[PDB]
């Protein structure tokens, strides 16, 4: 949240205070708010739009300060901490699952405009099972990328 | 006819020559650029949008 502020006279209503001979500080690209309406705002003084001017220099540097080298990009982390989280997910989604099937055979015959409001509590099957495929497939893809990238990369 | 016919001659008192087995050579890491096609393939049809 940014502002800029320029003062008016108090002594000119009756004139107009910018002639607006387009329509860029208006309406346009922005609004004014409530609290500023109420402190002041129009009142007093004005506002002004800000635009950010972004030289090359800093540009082509400003979108690259996140990165890594090398040795971030070709690496596995470990086998066996893999093989357990592995087996934990694995071993939560049984149980995830278990409640899925008594959830979706339950299904009580009162259309979901209230089954969202029996669903407001601690229930939660159906939406944890697609967030556990996402998070065991794309740990387990890339580091099978990685690995065969690794084993025939540098021979 | 069957001492010229073919391997493992026979005729002096025993049958001799032209023995018969394998080797058995293999490395199975040759399709490992094959795997990672497929493993790409994989994410390709987690990531176009249906």
């Amino acid at each position: 949240v940014i502002d800029a502020f320029r003062l008016i006279n108090a002594n000119m209503m009756v004139l107009g205070h910018e002639p607006r001979q387009t329509t860029s500080n208006l309406g346009h690209l922005n609004k004014p708010s409530i609290q500023a309406l109420i402190h002041g705002l129009n009142r007093h003084y004005y506002s002004i739009t800000i635009n950010y001017r972004k030289n090359e220099l800093e540009q082509k540097m400003l979108l690259n300060l996140h990165k890594k080298s090398w040795m971030e990009g070709l690496t596995l982390q470990d086998y066996s901490e893999h093989c357990k989280h592995n087996e934990s997910v694995v071993k939560e989604m049984l149980e995830l699952a278990k409640n899925y099937n008594k959830a979706v055979e339950e299904e009580d015959k009162m259309t979901p405009e209230q089954l969202a409001i029996k669903n407001v509590g601690k229930q939660d099957p159906k939406r944890h099972l697609e967030e556990h495929v996402d998070v065991l497939m794309t740990s387990n893809i890339v580091q099978c990328l990685a690995a065969m990238l690794d084993t025939v990369v540098f021979k | 006819d069957y001492a010229k016919k073919r391997g493992w001659v026979l005729g002096p008192n025993n049958y001799y020559s032209f023995a018969s087995q394998q080797q058995k050579p293999e490395d199975t890491t040759i399709p490992s650029t094959e795997l990672a096609k497929q493993v790409i393939e994989y994410a390709r049809q987690l990531e176009m949008i249906v």
